[PDB]
């Protein structure tokens, strides 16, 4: 097992789950904002 | 991440104000009260510069220019799009520079050193404040300061130099230029001598201070010593800064004609036939 | 989303709170000053012209 | 307050130090005789002398004296050999380069011959001094850093006086020997070829000059602030690290995020100073031979600022308003 | 003059070549300055996961005088301290350390010393460089005020003894240390003070960094005729630690 | 379990609860201010 | 890929989180400022014109 | 075997497999974006 | 091609990952900016003209 | 319980009560001042 | 030609790889830029004129 | 044998094999690109 | 003649290789550019004024 | 024997023998280049 940071496999999986949840929430908010802006003033 | 010898110096205490409310590090950087103020002022100034750039119409680093107001505004506040932004950024910059100096003082106190570095930085701060505060105040208008642009703040220097015709004839400018040249020459010589002592030709032992003293007495007949050279370098650099400030401050409020005319006192002394 | 409380096992609140405090006040000052440099939303000049 | 270590509190004096020696036998050419100055002892060493006399030093001294005397006697003859008027106009006189109509040919003594003879003597003197500085380091069994940094300034010297006039094809491109007259040459050179501000190598040269002054301020202050830990003995700190070096490094690491070593700061200093004349000479050599108007060059390469407002005083005020009528 | 393509002339080519050269020079200069204190560690003493953008340099060798051998850098930190009386104030990184006992006596904080060699520094002849004035041939005071015989004043205003001698640097003709003789009420024996922490007046010598009760714990020299590098580091660190540890008000915020 | 700060699970949960209580109050105040400003001078 | 979680065995999350926060804020500010330098997408000027 | 970094063969194989997965996903997204852009406004 | 994985026995993954992360963003930003400097591929000016 | 300053729970509650009292008094004075100023010379 | 593998007994691969990467990218960028300064091979202007 | 880098002959042979594979793949892609470009707009 | 192998007893094989690599690339670049400067051997402009 | 680099006679012989093959191949490519260039556009 290779580890530069001292973490373990299970710890990395547990951290990645929450990180991905945060990423998806951020992306959903950005998508809604972009759709509202496109309806307001189209750029395509 | 710390250096191999760094942990035993990272103790608590030695703050002018704040205590341990801000006594920590972020990476290699030390944070304090003045670190917080520095961050606030510097970030606000940079963001305001970029807002002014967006409202100007160009993001080219060579072409961005934020300028002071017209002379008809005097010492009052101008509209933000006609010179007020420059005034706000000037206030931010002064705050940031003072915070940087006080942070250096706190670091010096924590490490148990002398306060030579903040004192030396104070002279550069003084020159900047003379350029943007004292001279416009004496001349009566905020519009006498230089603009904030990489290539537009050279046009200001050019036009200000040619408004006294031949600026090389300013005696204080002569003194400042001489100090600059001498400081550079001394730095070159000092670095060269130390490197030559520490790095002899291949297969040779290293040298000591006696060897350096001998090289310079053989070379020119005098040696200043390993303690005198640092004093001399510091004094030369500080004199350069001080005389630069003096030379700029006498050009506007004290002398109005061209600078060659000043030497008429020498050209017409009674002692001559 | 229900495990977002675990950020405090990564970061100490003492540094985070000062960072957030600096950031929020910086943002507020910047936005108010940006509004003050337009014509339509400068309330000081609007009050003067309206009189 | 605490002692700041700018002037020495008390001085001591012992036997004069005649210097070290080796198989090269440096003592053979050294003068005998030393002095002590208590006025300069407040800031540095008090001992004066001795000095080394070689062939290169004597040749350099003689040729430099000859150059000085030629310039001075020409200036004296230009005024009628009147000593009071020679003193009255000292700062305004000069020995002038030849006229543009002679090309690279030998001109008459009246119109540049003395200038050429003086230039030859000055060149010989400077090259002999550089040879002396190289030979001394060779005989002391040390590195050759001093000679290489003197050669970097000699490069700009030679470009100003020898290489560029040859490339342009006229000895009339050199600098007059005088005080106010060489500051007139600087300004006229800047005006003739556009604006020297918009020469990128002039800007690089300014960068390095400013940086070298900043670096010396920083290094002097830092070494003076760790002298209470014996920081001024730099070589022993390089050979055996102490707490002075650690405190000096940690100050700048906590200030700006990175630092140097006791030996590595001198490399930074050496490069910032030497890079000034090199970039300056490159910039000077490109002017007139490649580029003839630097502001038009900047316009072509799109880094010249543009101004919207108008020119003239009548767009801002009135002549009566300025006078207060 | 003509252009190769577009506006490209000799000046542009020279500028780009200088850009490349300067990048290489910056790399070299930064790498040359990483010969002491690497690799980096965390606050628990373990190697850090992050090491930076620049790789470590190759090894160079010095040849020392008077038969001390060679020095190769970068290498192992031979000036490292072994047992430090320090404690952590947080479970993570980035927070200060707290002294366990007496910081002035334990050599931590601003009172820190480095482990230098236990031998005196030599001059070109191979003799000890710093010598007491009583054993220097032909030396004497030439200017300024002679401090020998004057009383010594502490930082809190107490008289602790008298100046008995001066230790000078023969090669450079400079005074390095002041030697004191302590009164029985304030300790026994003799102590040294560096010249850079004293002020010489017409009737007294003033030392402001430490107090009267701190003078008996100044580290002493092993021999009455010479001092080693370790001893000097330990003595000067002690005097500098008092600027923060002598009084409780010197450590708390000034406001 | 992974903990760089030394806190436990329950301590982190308490801290997050109080932090989000602060965040929501800040957001409600800002929403009221934005609504009043839009009624005064619309930007859409 | 289901093995992407191993990025945290190479990078420290504490430094990556700080870098990501700085990068994201700077990018958002850059985009918002690029929009305001045009005539078609400057909402302050559009508000002024519509009155 | 020769190894400048300290890893073994299996660790290198695993690291390269995950790196290749990431590269392929990045390239696929870039290809879709390029095709949409070409449909909107064709070069060549 | 089946032995390309040996590159990780030569280069440290952390430095390589950081350098690639910087390089890719700089390249993408440069390409978008180069597109914006033309007349045929500037989408803001196109949106203004089409309305 | 978690504590970085050395205070207890009861002491923190007791201090917060007085701090809130001071904050409310300051806010009341500011409100009266703002009302008087608006009556004299209204913005908005 | 069968003994060309001995170049790695003289040069260290770690430095060679970095130098080669920098050289290849700089060369490709320079060639692409040189192509864009002409008129017969500028694909942006060719696309603009074609439409 | 002669070695300045610290490798053996077998390691050098293996490294050169992998390097040559990479070089040939790069060259093949470049050749296909050059052929497409020449068809699109011939030089010479 | 056949004793030319002895050159490697004087010169270090590494730095001579580096110097030849640099000199050869610079020579090739300069020759290509000098050919581009003329008119009969410029292939971009000849291709332009051919079709 | 004189050797300013430390290599032996056989090592120098082998190094030169390898170097000359690369020189000949580099020259051989250049001949084919200069032979096609002449046919395309002669300079003599
Ligand atoms: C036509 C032009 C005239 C002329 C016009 C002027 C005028 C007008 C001026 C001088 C000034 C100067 N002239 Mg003159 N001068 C001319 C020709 C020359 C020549 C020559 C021919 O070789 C020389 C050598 C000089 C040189 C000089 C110096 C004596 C002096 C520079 C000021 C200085 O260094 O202050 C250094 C101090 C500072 C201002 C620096 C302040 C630094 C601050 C405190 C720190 C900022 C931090 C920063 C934001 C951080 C960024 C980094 C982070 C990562 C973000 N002049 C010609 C003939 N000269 C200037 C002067 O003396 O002004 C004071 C000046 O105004
Ligand atoms: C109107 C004036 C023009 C201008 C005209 C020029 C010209 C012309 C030149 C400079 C040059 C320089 N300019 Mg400019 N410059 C201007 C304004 C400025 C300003 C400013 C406004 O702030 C600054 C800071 C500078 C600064 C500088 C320096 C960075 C640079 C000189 C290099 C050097 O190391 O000098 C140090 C000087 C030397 C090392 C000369 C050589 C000395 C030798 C070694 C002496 C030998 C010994 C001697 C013969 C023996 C003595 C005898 C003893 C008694 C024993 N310029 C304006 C725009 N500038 C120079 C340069 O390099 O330009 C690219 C140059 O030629
Ligand atoms: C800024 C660096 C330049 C320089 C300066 C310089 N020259 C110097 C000194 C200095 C700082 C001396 O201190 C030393 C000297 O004694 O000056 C009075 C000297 C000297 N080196 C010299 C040579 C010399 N160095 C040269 C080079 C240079 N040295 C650099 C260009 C050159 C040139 C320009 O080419 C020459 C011609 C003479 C100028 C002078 C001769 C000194 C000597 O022969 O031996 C040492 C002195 C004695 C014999 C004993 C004392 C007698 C002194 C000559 C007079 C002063 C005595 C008085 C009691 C003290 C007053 C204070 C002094 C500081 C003036
Ligand atoms: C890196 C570039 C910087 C630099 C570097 C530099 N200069 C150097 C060196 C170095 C590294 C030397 O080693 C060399 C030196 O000797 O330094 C002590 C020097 C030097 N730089 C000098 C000048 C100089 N450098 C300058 C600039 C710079 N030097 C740059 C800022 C400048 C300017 C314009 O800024 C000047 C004017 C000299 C002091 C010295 C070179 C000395 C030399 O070559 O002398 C030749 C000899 C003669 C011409 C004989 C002159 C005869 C005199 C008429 C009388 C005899 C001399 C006497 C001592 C003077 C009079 C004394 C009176 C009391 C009588
Ligand atoms: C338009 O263009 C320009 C550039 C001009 C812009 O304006 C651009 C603007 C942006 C890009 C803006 C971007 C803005 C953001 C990303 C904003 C983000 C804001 C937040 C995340 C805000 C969060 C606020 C959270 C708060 C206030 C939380 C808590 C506060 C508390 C007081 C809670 C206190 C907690 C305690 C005491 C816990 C104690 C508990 C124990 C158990 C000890
Ligand atoms: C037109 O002319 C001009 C000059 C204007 C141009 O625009 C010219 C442009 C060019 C010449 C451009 C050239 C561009 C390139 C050569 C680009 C090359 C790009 C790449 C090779 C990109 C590769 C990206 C690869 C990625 C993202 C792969 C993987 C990432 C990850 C897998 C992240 C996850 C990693 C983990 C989990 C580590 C696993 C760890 C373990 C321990 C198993
Ligand atoms: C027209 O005129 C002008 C001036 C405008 C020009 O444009 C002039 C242009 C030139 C003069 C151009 C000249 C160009 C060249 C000389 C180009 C040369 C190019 C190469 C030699 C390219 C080589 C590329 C090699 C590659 C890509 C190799 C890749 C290898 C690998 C990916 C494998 C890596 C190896 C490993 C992992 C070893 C295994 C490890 C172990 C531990 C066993
Ligand atoms: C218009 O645009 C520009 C930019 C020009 C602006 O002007 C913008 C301006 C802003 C963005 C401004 C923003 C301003 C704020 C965020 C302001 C916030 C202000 C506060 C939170 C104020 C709080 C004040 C609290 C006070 C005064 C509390 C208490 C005071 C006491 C005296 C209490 C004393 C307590 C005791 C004795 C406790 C002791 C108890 C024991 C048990 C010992
Ligand atoms: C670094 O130091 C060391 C020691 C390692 C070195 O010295 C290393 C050196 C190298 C690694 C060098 C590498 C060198 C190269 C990779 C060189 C490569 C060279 C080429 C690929 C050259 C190609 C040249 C092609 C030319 C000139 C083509 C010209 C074509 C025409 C003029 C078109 C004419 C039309 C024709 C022939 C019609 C064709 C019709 C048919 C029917 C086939
Ligand atoms: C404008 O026009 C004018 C005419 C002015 C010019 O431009 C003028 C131009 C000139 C005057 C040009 C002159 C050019 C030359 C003199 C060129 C000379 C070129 C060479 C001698 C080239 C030699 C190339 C050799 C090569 C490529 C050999 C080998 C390369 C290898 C990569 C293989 C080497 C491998 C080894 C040694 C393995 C090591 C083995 C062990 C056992 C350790
Ligand atoms: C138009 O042209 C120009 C140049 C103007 C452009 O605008 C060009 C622009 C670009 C090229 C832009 C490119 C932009 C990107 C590539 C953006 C990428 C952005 C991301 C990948 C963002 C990701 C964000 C992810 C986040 C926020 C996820 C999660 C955060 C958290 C979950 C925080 C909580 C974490 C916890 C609790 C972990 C702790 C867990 C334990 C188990 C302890
Ligand atoms: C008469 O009274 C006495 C006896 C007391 C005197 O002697 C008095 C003397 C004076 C009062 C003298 C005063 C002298 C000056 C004020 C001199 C000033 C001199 C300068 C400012 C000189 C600057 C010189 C040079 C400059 C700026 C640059 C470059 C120059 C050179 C590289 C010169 C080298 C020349 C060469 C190589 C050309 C040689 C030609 C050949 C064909 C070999
Ligand atoms: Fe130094």
């Amino acid at each position: 097992d290779l580890s530069f940071t001292g973490l373990t496999d299970e710890q990395a999986q547990e951290l990645h789950s929450v990180y991905m949840s945060g990423l998806w929430l951020f992306s959903a908010v950005a998508v809604v904002a972009h759709l509202a802006t496109f309806i307001w003033r189209p750029w395509f | 991440a710390l250096l191999s010898f760094e942990r035993k110096y990272r103790v608590r205490g030695g703050t002018l104000i704040g205590g341990d409310l801000f006594d920590f590090w972020v990476g290699p950087f030390y944070v304090g009260f003045f670190g917080v103020t520095t961050a606030f002022f510097a970030l606000l100034g940079t963001i305001l510069i970029f807002w002014g750039a967006s409202q100007q119409g160009t993001f080219n680093p060579w072409l961005i220019n934020i300028a002071p107001p017209d002379l008809s505004y005097g010492l009052g506040m101008a509209p933000l799009m006609e010179g007020g932004l420059w005034q706000i950024i000037t206030i931010c910059a002064i705050g940031a520079f003072v915070s940087w100096a006080l942070r250096e003082v706190e670091i010096c106190r924590k490490l148990g050193m002398g306060y030579h570095v903040p004192f030396a930085f104070s002279v550069a701060i003084f020159a900047y404040v003379t350029l943007v505060v004292f001279r416009p105040l004496l001349m009566g208008a905020w519009g006498h300061g230089f603009p904030y642009g990489i290539w537009s703040h050279l046009d200001w220097v050019s036009n200000t130099g040619y408004a006294y015709l031949h600026f090389h004839y300013n005696p204080a400018h002569m003194l400042a230029v001489t100090f600059f040249f001498t400081t550079t020459l001394a730095l070159a010589l000092h670095g060269a001598l130390v490197l030559s002592a520490a790095n002899p030709p291949k297969g040779e032992e290293v040298k000591g201070p006696d060897n350096e003293d001998t090289f310079f007495r053989d070379f020119i007949g005098y040696s200043i010593g390993t303690l005198g050279i640092h004093r001399v370098g510091l004094l030369l650099a500080l004199n350069a800064g001080f005389w630069s400030a003096v030379c700029i401050i006498i050009s506007g409020p004290v002398w109005t004609k061209g600078w060659p005319e000043w030497w008429n006192w020498w050209l017409e002394m009674p002692i001559w036939p | 989303m229900s495990k977002f409380y675990k950020i405090w096992l990564i970061f100490d609140p003492r540094r985070v709170f000062v960072a957030q405090g600096v950031f929020l006040f910086l943002l507020a000052a910047m936005i108010h000053l940006v509004l003050l440099s337009t014509e339509h939303f400068n309330w000081f000049e609007l009050a003067a012209a309206n009189a | 307050p605490e002692y700041q270590n700018i002037f020495t509190q008390v001085q001591v004096q012992g036997p004069a130090e005649l210097g070290v020696d080796n198989e090269n036998n440096l003592t053979e050419e050294r003068t005998t005789g030393t002095g002590f100055s208590q006025l300069i002892g407040w800031i540095g060493n008090a001992q004066l002398g001795p000095i080394y006399l070689g062939w290169f030093g004597i040749i350099s001294l003689v040729t430099g004296t000859l150059w000085f005397n030629i310039v001075g006697f020409n200036m004296l003859s230009q005024v009628g050999y009147s000593i009071p008027e020679f003193i009255r106009q000292l700062f305004w006189l000069a020995l002038e380069p030849p006229s543009p109509e002679y090309g690279l040919r030998m001109p008459p003594l009246d119109d540049g011959g003395w200038f050429i003879i003086a230039s030859f003597f000055l060149l010989v003197s400077v090259i002999s001094w550089w040879l002396r500085t190289y030979q001394l380091a060779e005989m002391h069994k040390m590195g050759k850093h001093v000679a290489w940094a003197f050669a970097a300034a000699i490069w700009l010297f030679l470009v100003l006086g020898l290489f560029r006039p040859i490339l342009m094809g006229s000895w009339s491109e050199a600098v007059p020997y005088g005080i106010f007259p060489h500051l007139d040459w600087t300004t006229a050179f800047s005006i003739r070829y556009g604006n020297l501000y918009y020469n990128p190598f002039h800007a690089l040269s300014i960068v390095f000059l400013y940086g070298s002054v900043l670096l010396f301020a920083m290094h002097g202050a830092t070494i003076l602030a760790v002298t209470r830990f014996g920081g001024d003995r730099e070589l022993e700190q390089i050979y055996d690290r102490g707490t002075a070096s650690e405190r000096a490094g940690l100050f700048w690491r906590w200030t700006m995020g990175f630092n140097a070593t006791m030996e590595g700061i001198h490399r930074w200093a050496w490069w910032f100073a030497v890079l000034t004349p090199i970039t300056g000479g490159i910039g000077i050599l490109l002017t007139g031979t490649v580029v003839d108007n630097w502001f038009l060059w900047a316009v072509e390469h799109n880094f010249a600022p543009d101004y919207t407002q108008d020119y003239g005083y009548e767009a801002y005020t009135t002549y009566d308003g300025f006078l207060g009528r | 003059e003509e252009t190769f393509f577009g506006n490209f002339d000799l000046a542009s080519l020279s500028l780009w070549l200088f850009y490349g050269f300067f990048a290489l020079l910056i790399y070299y200069l930064q790498t040359e300055n990483m010969r002491e204190g690497y690799p980096l560690e965390d606050e628990d003493g373990n190697t850090a996961a992050n090491q930076g953008p620049f790789p470590l340099p190759k090894e160079k060798t010095f040849k020392l005088q008077h038969g001390r051998g060679e020095l190769t850098l970068p290498g192992e930190d031979v000036q490292r301290r072994d047992n430090l009386a320090l404690r952590k104030t947080a479970h993570g990184n980035g927070f200060p350390m707290e002294p366990t006992g007496d910081p002035m006596l334990d050599g931590v904080g601003p009172a820190s010393w480095s482990k230098r060699r236990d031998v005196p520094e030599l001059d070109a002849h191979g003799h000890p460089k710093i010598v007491p004035m009583s054993a220097a041939e032909g030396f004497g005071v030439s200017a300024g005020t002679d401090p020998r015989g004057l009383p010594v004043m502490a930082g809190d205003g107490e008289i602790v003894g008298l100046v008995s001698d001066m230790w000078i640097d023969e090669a450079e003709q400079l005074v390095r240390y002041l030697e004191l003789e302590l009164d029985p009420e304030w300790g026994d024996g003799k102590r040294l003070v560096q010249r850079q922490m004293v002020r010489i007046k017409s009737d007294r010598v003033k030392v402001r960094s430490i107090y009267g009760k701190h003078f008996k714990n100044v580290p002493k020299t092993k021999s009455p005729n010479q001092v080693t590098l370790l001893e000097e580091d330990k003595i000067m660190a002690y005097y500098a630690g008092g600027t923060l540890y002598a009084d409780e008000s010197r450590l708390e915020p000034q406001l």
